């Protein structure tokens, strides 16, 4: 089917700006697209449809261009009510399919993560379960990536992470990262380590500890 | 004016089935094609089921076929989701939606959440520290949600972080709840996440030593 993708997954935009968010189709789609606006716990909304056509009632700073393979959404003076999540979505063929989105939020200076990393509690693991939990706090943009080491063994599949909205005080995120491990596994290694790129570092932070050490 | 109102979903157990409703009003229901089109959590928008306006054309996903029956019922103005077979991989918010030539008009959203899980209350544990000092709790393996935690009874808000839970393969669910001090006042200061799980039962009160080990 066709595979939409969208970019970039996030534009920083203040009260006022012009936003211009882009999406590609993997094929020829005409004038078959469709943009949609989704905030948080809220039903998605229909703004534009046939790639420049304004639903009703939908305000008219929201712009859309384009058509075959290249289409552009455009928010012409911010306001506050426009920080939003924008998906597009494909009409051409079924399945009809839609973009990843893109969110637009509330431009802050960026701030690399904070990073703290927290073995399992003797509590936990009594009960023959461990969880070693990353915290990166306060940073922006929200793009982040938390690679899990475990003697120094690149981690996959065994890792959960839940991310906050966007802050109303200081427009940041924080993340949780979160390694399960049986007891078992815990007791077979010994560094414990969670490296973190992120645009406010400059080449990518390791936090980390040893298992049974102070 | 133009609306759309599902109920259905809620909790359902792996293998299981529910049906979803949606009720139309404010528009000739019987002379347009309606869709189900669902949402995993953190994800995007995937598009499930579509019907068209006398029920002669019907139309599935790839990950849905022969489990789902999409059906309307144009003399009531409803839309209806038979699900069978439910999986893990099946939470979702899910949508009905009136297709144009664009998804026009949606639902408010219902959740599906599929496990096996019955009412169980978290085990709270300590993420303990060692100018500015990070602390928390880790609220694991309770269910159904929700889960609240404050720090100090409400007095202490200001750095809080109360992460979204997250549903974990055994049906359970898990968060963290951090908070970032000064340090200086960790040697004085006491930091108390306060955990209450309603449809348990379950308070708990935690006490966040910093550690060295």
């Amino acid at each position: 089917d066709i595979q939409m993708t969208q970019s970039p997954s996030s534009v920083s935009a203040s009260i006022g700006d012009r936003v211009t968010i882009t999406c590609r189709a993997s094929q020829g789609i005409d004038n078959w697209l469709g943009w949609y606006q989704q905030k948080p716990g809220k039903a998605p909304k229909l703004l534009i449809y046939d790639a420049s056509n304004l639903d009703t009632g939908v305000p008219s700073r929201f712009s859309g261009s384009g058509s075959g393979t290249y289409f552009t959404l455009t928010i012409s003076s911010l306001q506050a009510e426009d920080f939003a999540v924008y998906f597009c979505q494909q009409a051409k063929a079924f399945p009809p399919t839609f973009g990843g989105g893109t969110k637009v939020d509330i431009k802050r200076t960026v701030a690399a993560p904070s990073v703290f990393i927290f073995p399992p509690s003797d509590e936990q693991l009594k009960s023959g379960t461990a969880s070693v939990v990353c915290l990166l706090n306060n940073f922006y943009p929200r793009e982040a990536k938390v690679q899990w080491k475990v003697d120094n063994a690149l981690q996959s599949g065994n890792s959960q992470e839940s991310v906050t909205e966007q802050d109303s005080k200081d427009s940041t995120y924080s993340l949780s990262s979160t390694l399960t491990l049986s007891k078992a596994d815990y007791e077979k290694h010994k560094v414990y380590a969670c490296e973190v790129t992120h645009q406010g570092l400059s080449s990518p932070v390791t936090k980390s500890f040893n298992r049974g050490e102070c | 004016e133009v609306q759309l109102v599902q109920s259905g979903g809620g909790l359902v157990k792996p293998g299981g089935s529910l049906r979803l409703s949606c009720a139309a009003s404010g528009f000739t229901f019987s002379s347009y094609s309606m869709n189900w089109v669902r949402q995993a959590p953190g994800k995007g928008l995937e598009w499930v089921s579509s019907i068209s306006s006398s029920s002669s054309y019907i139309y599935y996903a790839d990950s849905v076929k022969g489990r789902f029956t999409i059906s309307r019922d144009n003399a009531k103005n409803s839309l209806y989701l038979q699900m069978n077979s439910l999986r893990a991989e099946d939470t979702a918010v899910y949508y009905c939606a009136r297709v144009t030539d664009a998804f026009d008009i949606w639902g408010q959203g219902t959740m599906v959440t599929v496990s096996s899980a019955s009412t169980k209350g978290p085990s709270v544990f300590p993420l303990a520290p060692s100018g500015t000092a990070a602390l928390g709790c880790l609220v694991k393996d309770y269910f159904p949600e929700p889960v609240t935690v404050s720090w100090n009874s409400g007095a202490l808000t200001s750095g809080v972080h109360t992460f979204p839970a997250v549903l974990q393969s055994s049906g359970l669910y898990s968060l963290s709840s951090v908070v970032t001090v000064p340090s200086s006042s960790l040697g004085t200061q006491t930091y108390i996440c306060n955990v209450n799980h309603k449809p348990s039962n379950t308070k708990v009160d935690k006490r966040v030593e910093p550690k060295s080990c």
